DNA sequence: TAAAATCATATGTAAAGTTAAATAGCAGAGTGACC
DNA sequence: AATGATATGATTTTA
RNA sequence: GGUCACUCUGCUAUUUAACUUUACGUUGUAGCUCCCUUUCUCGAAAGAGAACCGUUGCUACAAUAAGGCCGUCUGAAAAGAUGUGCCGCAACGCUCUGCCCCUUAAAGCUUGCUUUAAGGGGCAUCGUUUAU
C-alpha cells in the first residue's frame, strides 16, 4: 500500500481550436477518476476547469491504475494536436511534505516528469 | 390516568404515532402504544399539480364553452328580432337550417358583392365565434404573441383589407389550411383587426344595398363580439387583502400610495449605511435632508446619483451593496412610481406641465392609489373616486394608471409613523414609541386553519395528524407532551422533492463509485467499508493531507489502524449537540487527547490570540472546507444551551406553526413552557442508531410508527444522561458501559411490537394477535416485566377511507360510437402516433392496402418511431405515381365492451372513478354490482351483478331474491374466507371483466401481493365476504352490517 | 369448464392576462433572550 | 420524456 | 462580534387560491374533396362514370364532463321569449341531515340477543369555501 500522486497540467497550445468534442473526451477522462472523496478534481467542458489546470491524482501503485490513467492522457494528447498535457509522479509522503500554497507547482518541480506533450 | 408523550412522524403521506409513559422526572419507563395512519398525498398523483388547480381549470372551460354557446345563441335571437331571418330559416333545436359553411371566402368577398340573408348571417356568426385575441395587459414572446402580431403586421402592411381576405390568400396557399392545427398558433388575428372588419364590413354592405345594416345590428353585434366580463369583479381584491400589522380591523395599504411610498423611501433612507475607512455610519440630518425631496424631483435616485449629491468621496461605499458587479450603484434607490405616474398621466393628457409639482392633496394621491388597486374597471374605479375628484383628471388617469401590490400597514398606522420617522427615528423606534409591543385552550385540537398553511399536501398531512391526535387524547387523556419529527418533504414542492430524491440517487452512485476507489487504495481492507471510513479518507484529502490539531503529516496507509486518526467532533457533542459534516475533522489520535470538551478557540487559547490558535485558523481556512464548516470550527464566543436548542428543535415553517398552534391551543399536562417540540432529523436518526434499531431492510408503512418511537424518547432527562455520558467520553473517563437507552432491552421490544417479529428475523412468522404477539413479548423479554400489558396489541395500520360518492365522469377522449353493435370504438388518432399494434387495427386495412404497407414501411424503416417516421409529410398515392393528398390522422379500431354516452349520445368515452360495488349474497354465493359516478349523476341505480364471460346485457340481474350484504368504497376494510386462505385488507379496485377484487395489506409489505396488494381474488364462491370498521389509531377493528341497500342520490 | 389469479395497456393541451396570499434565499434597519 | 393509480381486455392457472 | 425567534423594507425564486379570455384536440352532422371494397356500365389497355358503406384533407355548425338550475315576462300548463345568466371531477369540517361503530339507559323473547332512545366517535349521498 505505497501511494503515489499523478499531477497532470491541462493547457491550451493556440495551434489549433479544441472542439466541444476534444473538451469533453478529456471531461471524460479525467472525472473517471473523480469522485466525492476528491470532487474538487471534477472536469466540465469548460475552458476554465481545462486550459491551464494542475490536477493531483492520488493512486495506489502495485496496480496497473495509475499507468493506464496515465496512458490514456498521453493518447488523448498526441490524438489531439492542440491540447497539451504534462505528467509528473510525485510520493505520497512527499506530496504531503509540501505547502499547501502552490502545491501543485512544487510537486511538478520536485517530481519525476512522466511525459511533456 | 397516564403520564405519557405522544410522538409524531408527520410524513407526506402517512402519520407515524407513538405513546411513551413517563417518570415524574420525564423518564421514558413503558412504551404504551403505537400505529401508523396512511393516507393520499392532497395533490394529483401524475404529475404533482394541485387538485384544486385541476378542478378550476375545468371550472374555467365549463364557463368559457357556456359563454360561447350563450353568445352565438344570442347572436341567432338578434338576427331573428331584426329582421334578418324569418322563423323559417331555424330548426326545431334553434340552428339555421344549411347555412353556408364558407365564411371565409363569404367574409373575403363580401368586398365585392351585396350578401344573402344566409350569407350575412354566416359571416355574423362566424366572426363572433372567432373572435381572436383581447390584449387584457395593462401596459420574450411565445407562438401566440408572435403570429397575433405577425398577422396584424401584414394586414397594416398593406395588399391585405382585412384578415379573412389575409387569411385566404396566405394560408391556404402557403399552408393549405385557413384554422391552426396541433400545435400551431401563426393564423392567429387579434380581436381589433376582427372589429375593424367588423365596422368596414357593415358600412360597405351598407352602401351595397343589403337591406339588413341597421343600426340596433351593428352595436349588438359589436357589443356581442367585444364584451367579456371583467378578471377582477370590484368585490375580489378585497376578499383577498389580508389584515394590517398593528390595527387588525383596518385593511392594508397599497404600494402605489403617496403615504406608502413615503413610508418605503423614509425606511430606505433612515436604514441606509454608508462605510468609509473600516467604519460605519449612518446619513446625517444634513444628508438626509438633503437626499429626501429628491425622489419627487427626478425620475430616480440612483445610489450614484446620491453620491453626487451629498459629494461624499472616492473612499466612502455604501453598505450591503455588491460593489463586484461593474456600476453597483445604477441600481433605483428610490422611485415615487405613484407620484411620477400620475404626474405622466396628466402631462401626456395636457393638466400637468413639467417642472411643476403636483397640485393634488397626499390624501387625493393616497385616494387615487388604493382605488385603483382595490379596482381594475372603469365603473368601479369612477363609482369609488368620481365623486371626489375632477372628472378631468380621472379620464386621464383611467386612461393611463395600473396600480397592484399592498404594503403590509394600513393608512391610519402608516399616517402615524411616517412624521416620526420623517423626523430621524427609525422604524422600530417609531412602532415603538406609539404601539410598544392568547387563545383558550381546548381539550382536542381545533382544525388546522388553512389561512395559515396553504400547501395542500401539509394541510392534509396535519390535518391527519390532528385525527391521530385527538384519537389518543379521546383513548388515553390529555398527553403530557407533543414531540414531533416532520419529514424533510413536508413542506416542499413537488419540484423540490423530485430534486431531493434526484440528489440523494446520484449520493448512492457517488458513494458507491468512492466505496470502490477506497477499495483500491486498501486492497486489504477488513470487509465494507462503512461510511465512517469512506468519510476519514475524504477528510484526509480535503484537509490536504495534513492533522487539523497539530498540523503534523498524515500516514495514508495506516489511516485504518485502529486510533491511529480519529474523526472529531470540532465542537463538543456534550456543549453543542451538533453531529453534522461541518463539525467533524480529521485528527491523529495523538493530538486529540487533553483536548477533552473544549472547543479550538479554548483549547488553542485563542482568546489571548496565541501562535497555536493563529496556526490552526490559518490551516482551516486553507482546507477544503465550505464556508459554513469553517465558520463553526472557529466558533470563538458561544451559548451552550442555545446552541443544543438550534441543533435540537428543528425550525421549519411547518414545525414552528405546529409548536405554536398545539401548545397554544390544546391541553398539555407537562412541566415548562415547551409541552411541544419538534425534532432535529439528523439527531433523530443519531438516537435511532445509538439506540439499537437499525434501518429495517423490508418495504412496509410500519416504520413510521419506529421514528415516532424514538421521537417519543427525547426527553429532557434522556437528553442530559446522553449529555453526562458524552462529557464523561470527551474526558476518556464505570467500564465499557455503553451508550444511554430508554430502558434495558429497548430495541427488541421496540421491534416486536412494531413488526410482530424478533429484530434479528424478518423470516419469522408475524404474532398476528392479541395474544400471540404477547407470548412473544413475554417469551424474547422475560427480564422486563413491564413489556406486557392491558394496551399491547400487533401494529395494525390505518388507511384514510375515500367513501367520497363524486368524481371524474369518463374518460376526456370522446371515441365513434357508431359500430357499437359489435364491441367496437372508432378513434382517429394522428400519424405520428401510429404503431404497428395500432396500424393493425386500422378500418381501412382491408380497403386500402397500398396505404398500409407504406406506413408499415416507413415504421420498419425508422425501427417503429412514429414520430420519427412520419416527420416528413405523407401523400396517398393515386394508381400512377404521383402524390396526391396529405394523411396526418388515420382511423384505428379499439375494443369497447362497455363506456358512457356523452356529446348528445352521439359519442362514447371510457370510465374514470368506480364509486361503490354492492355486494348480494344468493345461495352461498356472493354477487357484486359496480356503480360509477356517471351512474350516481343520473341518479340510476344498477340492478346487474358481473359475470366474467358475459358483457353487461348478459349479466345477472338482482331482484328481491337477493339478500343485499353491504357496499364497498375504496379503502373500506374487508375480510375474505375462501377455503384456501383468509384474506384481510383494504378494498382497492374492482375488476369489472373477471368479478375479482383486490386488496391493499395494511402495511403494503412488498413481500406478500404484487407489491404489497393482492390483485385477483374471487368473492364469489367464498366462505365468507364480510366489511368492517377501523378507526385513526388502527383500533376497534369490528365487523360492520348495513340493513338496506343505500341510495346514490 | 367455472372460478380464481396473472399479465398488460390506455389515460387532453397550450397560449395570454388581472389579482391576492404564503414560503425561502440574499441585502438593509431593529426588538427580545443567551455567549 | 416520463413522472401514478385506476379501469379493464386478455390470458393463464387452479380446483 | 456570534446563535435563535420575531417586525418592517427591497430584489429574486417557488408555491397557493380566485378570476377573465383565446386557440387547438376529440366525437356527431353537413358541403366539397383523397383513396378505396362490393356490384353495375364502358374500355384492347390504362383505368374512367354511377349507388350504399368505409374513409384522406379542408371549411362550417352542434356538444365538450356524465348531470342540475336562476331571475323576469307571455301562457291553464306543455311550452315560447329574454340574459356581459349560475352550479357540477377538490379541500376541509361536524352546525343541520344520512349510514356505520362504541357506550349507557329502558322494554322485551329467554344471562344472550333484538329493538328504541340519548351521548361519544368515524365517514358521507350532509355543511362551508360557493356564486346571480
Amino acid at each position: 500500500s505505497m501511494f503515489k500522486r499523478a499531477i497532470i497540467f491541462t493547457s491550451f497550445n493556440g495551434f489549433e481550436k479544441v472542439s466541444r468534442t476534444e473538451k469533453r473526451r478529456l471531461a471524460k477522462i479525467i472525472n473517471a477518476r473523480v469522485s466525492i472523496i476528491d470532487e474538487y478534481l471534477r472536469a466540465k467542458d469548460t475552458n476554465a476547469s481545462l486550459d491551464g489546470q494542475y490536477r493531483a491524482f492520488l493512486f495506489n501503485d502495485e496496480s496497473p491504475a495509475m499507468t493506464e490513467f496515465l496512458a490514456k492522457l498521453k493518447a488523448f494528447a498526441e490524438s489531439c494536436t492542440g491540447i497539451s498535457i504534462d505528467a509528473w509522479e510525485i510520493e505520497e509522503s512527499e506530496y504531503v511534505r509540501l505547502p499547501v500554497e502552490r502545491r501543485d507547482f512544487l510537486a511538478a518541480a520536485n517530481g519525476k516528469e512522466i511525459f511533456k506533450i | 390516568s397516564i403520564n405519557y408523550i405522544l410522538g409524531l412522524a408527520i410524513g407526506i403521506a402517512s402519520v407515524g404515532w407513538a405513546m411513551v409513559e413517563i417518570d415524574e422526572e420525564e423518564n421514558p419507563i413503558r412504551l404504551i402504544d403505537l400505529g401508523v395512519r396512511v393516507f393520499e398525498r392532497a395533490e394529483v398523483p401524475k404529475t404533482g399539480d394541485s387538485l384544486a388547480m385541476a378542478r378550476r381549470l375545468a371550472r374555467s372551460v365549463r364557463r368559457l364553452t357556456r359563454r360561447r354557446a350563450h353568445r352565438l345563441l344570442r347572436t341567432r335571437r338578434l338576427l331573428k328580432r331584426e329582421g334578418v331571418l324569418q322563423a323559417a330559416n331555424f330548426d326545431e333545436n334553434g340552428l339555421i337550417k344549411s347555412l353556408p359553411n364558407t365564411p371565409w371566402q363569404l367574409r373575403a368577398a363580401a368586398l365585392d358583392r351585396k350578401l344573402t340573408p344566409l350569407e350575412w348571417s354566416a359571416v355574423l356568426l362566424h366572426l363572433i365565434k372567432h373572435r381572436g385575441y383581447l390584449s387584457q395587459r395593462k401596459n420574450e414572446l411565445g407562438a401566440l404573441l408572435k403570429g397575433v402580431a405577425g398577422n396584424a403586421h401584414a394586414l397594416q402592411t398593406g395588399d391585405f383589407r382585412t384578415p379573412a381576405e389575409l387569411a385566404l390568400n396566405k394560408f391556404e396557399k402557403e399552408s393549405g389550411h385557413i384554422r391552426n392545427q396541433r400545435s400551431d398558433y401563426s393564423h392567429t388575428f387579434s380581436r381589433k383587426d376582427l372589429q375593424a372588419e367588423l365596422i368596414l364590413l357593415f358600412e360597405k354592405q351598407k352602401e351595397f344595398g343589403n337591406p339588413h345594416v341597421s343600426g340596433g345590428l351593428k352595436e349588438g353585434i359589436e357589443t356581442l363580439l367585444m364584451t367579456q366580463r371583467p378578471a377582477l369583479s370590484g368585490d375580489a381584491v378585497q376578499k383577498m387583502l389580508g389584515h394590517c400589522t398593528f390595527e387588525p380591523a383596518e385593511p392594508k395599504a397599497a404600494k402605489n400610495t403617496y403615504t406608502a411610498e413615503r413610508f418605503i423611501w423614509l425606511t430606505k433612507l433612515n436604514n441606509l449605511r454608508i462605510l468609509e475607512q473600516g467604519s460605519e455610519r449612518p446619513l446625517t440630518d444634513t444628508e438626509r435632508a438633503t437626499l429626501m425631496d429628491e425622489p419627487y424631483r427626478k425620475s430616480k435616485l440612483t445610489y450614484a446619483q446620491a453620491r453626487k449629491l451629498l459629494g461624499l468621496e472616492d473612499t466612502a461605499f455604501f453598505k450591503g451593496l455588491r460593489y463586484g458587479k461593474d456600476n453597483a450603484e445604477a441600481s433605483t434607490l428610490m422611485e415615487m412610481k405613484a407620484y411620477h405616474a400620475i404626474s405622466r398621466a396628466l402631462e401626456k393628457e395636457g393638466l400637468k406641465d413639467k417642472k411643476s409639482p403636483l397640485n393634488l392633496s397626499p390624501e387625493l394621491q393616497d385616494e387615487i392609489g388604493t382605488a385603483f388597486s382595490l379596482f381594475k374597471t372603469d365603473e368601479d374605479i369612477t363609482g369609488r373616486l368620481k365623486d371626489r375628484i375632477q372628472p378631468e383628471i380621472l379620464e386621464a388617469l383611467l386612461k393611463h394608471i395600473s396600480f397592484d401590490k399592498f404594503v403590509q400597514i394600513s393608512l391610519k398606522a402608516l399616517r402615524r409613523i411616517v412624521p416620526l420617522m420623517e423626523q430621524g427615528k427609525r422604524y422600530d423606534e417609531a412602532c415603538a414609541e406609539i404601539y410598544g409591543d392568547n387563545t383558550e385552550e381546548k381539550i382536542y385540537l381545533p382544525p388546522i386553519p388553512a389561512d395559515e398553511i396553504r400547501n395542500p399536501v401539509v394541510l392534509r398531512a396535519l390535518s391527519q395528524a390532528r385525527k391521530v391526535i385527538n384519537g389518543v387524547v379521546r383513548r388515553y387523556g390529555s398527553p403530557a407532551r407533543i414531540h414531533i419529527e416532520t419529514a424533510r418533504e413536508v413542506g416542499k414542492s413537488f419540484k423540490d422533492r423530485k430534486e431531493i430524491e434526484k440528489r440523494q440517487e446520484e449520493n448512492r452512485k457517488d458513494r458507491e463509485k468512492a466505496a470502490a476507489k477506497f477499495r483500491e487504495y486498501f486492497p486489504n481492507f477488513v470487509g465494507e467499508p462503512k461510511s465512517k471510513d469512506i468519510l476519514k479518507l475524504r477528510l484526509y484529502e480535503q484537509q490536504h493531507g495534513k492533522c487539523l490539531y497539530s498540523g503534523k503529516e498524515i500516514n495514508l496507509g495506516r489511516l485504518n489502524e485502529k486510533g491511529y486518526v480519529e474523526i472529531d467532533a470540532a465542537l463538543p457533542f456534550s456543549r453543542t449537540w451538533d453531529d453534522s459534516f461541518n463539525n467533524k475533522v480529521l485528527v491523529l489520535g495523538s493530538e486529540n487527547q487533553n483536548k477533552g470538551n473544549q472547543t479550538p478557540y479554548e483549547y488553542f487559547n485563542g482568546k489571548d490570540n496565541s501562535r497555536e490558535w493563529q496556526e490552526f485558523k490559518a490551516r482551516v481556512e486553507t482546507s477544503r472546507f465550505p464556508r459554513s464548516k469553517k465558520q463553526r470550527i472557529l466558533l470563538q464566543k458561544f451559548d451552550e444551551d442555545g446552541f443544543k436548542e438550534r441543533n435540537l428543535n428543528d425550525t421549519r415553517y411547518v414545525n414552528r406553526f405546529l409548536c405554536q398552534f398545539v401548545a397554544d391551543r390544546m391541553r398539555l399536562t407537562g412541566k415548562g413552557k415547551k409541552r411541544v417540540f419538534a425534532s432535529n432529523g439528523q439527531i433523530t436518526n443519531l438516537l435511532r442508531g445509538f439506540w439499537g434499531l437499525r434501518k429495517v431492510r423490508a418495504e412496509n408503512d410500519r416504520h413510521h410508527a419506529l421514528d415516532a418511537v424514538v421521537v417519543a424518547c427525547s426527553t429532557v432527562a434522556m437528553q442530559q444522561k446522553i449529555t453526562r455520558f458524552v462529557r464523561y467520553k470527551e474526558m476518556n473517563a464505570h467500564q465499557k458501559t455503553h451508550f444511554p437507552q430508554p430502558w434495558e432491552f429497548f430495541a427488541q421490544e421496540v421491534m416486536i411490537r412494531v413488526f410482530g417479529k424478533p429484530d434479528g428475523k424478518p423470516e419469522f412468522e408475524e404474532a398476528d394477535t392479541l395474544e400471540k404477539l404477547r407470548t412473544l413479548l413475554a417469551e424474547k423479554l422475560s427480564s422486563r416485566p413491564e413489556a406486557v400489558h392491558e394496551y399491547v396489541t400487533p401494529l395494525f395500520v390505518s388507511r384514510a377511507p375515500n367513501r367520497k360518492m363524486s368524481g371524474q365522469g369518463h374518460m376526456e377522449t370522446v371515441k365513434s360510437a357508431k359500430r357499437l353493435d359489435e364491441g367496437v370504438s372508432v378513434l382517429r388518432v394522428p400519424l405520428t402516433q401510429l404503431k404497428l399494434k395500432d396500424l393493425e387495427k386500422m378500418v381501412n386495412r382491408e380497403r386500402e392496402p397500398k396505404l398500409y404497407e407504406a406506413l408499415k414501411a416507413r415504421l420498419e424503416a425508422h425501427k417503429d418511431d412514429p414520430a420519427k417516421a412520419f416527420a416528413e409529410p405523407f401523400y396517398k398515392y393515386d394508381k400512377a405515381g404521383n402524390r396526391t393528398q396529405q394523411v396526418k390522422a388515420v382511423r384505428v379500431e379499439q375494443v369497447q365492451k362497455t363506456g358512457v354516452w356523452v356529446r348528445n349520445h352521439n359519442g362514447i368515452a371510457d370510465n374514470a372513478t368506480m364509486v361503490r360495488v354492492d355486494v348480494f349474497e344468493k345461495g352461498d354465493k356472493y354477487y357484486l354490482v359496480p356503480i360509477y359516478s356517471w351512474q350516481v349523476a343520473k341518479g340510476i341505480l344498477p340492478d346487474r351483478a358481473v359475470v366474467q364471460g358475459k358483457d353487461e346485457e348478459d349479466w345477472q340481474l338482482i331482484d328481491d331474491s337477493f339478500n343485499f350484504k353491504f357496499s364497498l368504497h375504496p379503502n373500506d376494510l374487508v375480510e375474505v374466507i375462501t377455503k384456501k386462505a383468509r384474506m384481510f385488507g383494504y378494498f382497492a379496485s374492482c375488476h369489472r371483466g373477471t368479478g375479482n377484487i383486490n386488496i391493499r395489506i395494511h402495511d403494503l409489505d412488498h413481500k406478500i401481493g404484487k407489491n404489497g396488494i393482492l390483485e385477483g381474488i374471487g368473492v364469489k364462491t367464498a366462505l365468507s365476504f364480510q366489511k368492517y370498521q377501523i378507526d385513526e389509531l388502527g383500533k376497534e377493528i369490528r365487523p360492520c352490517r348495513l340493513k338496506k341497500r343505500p341510495p346514490v342520490r
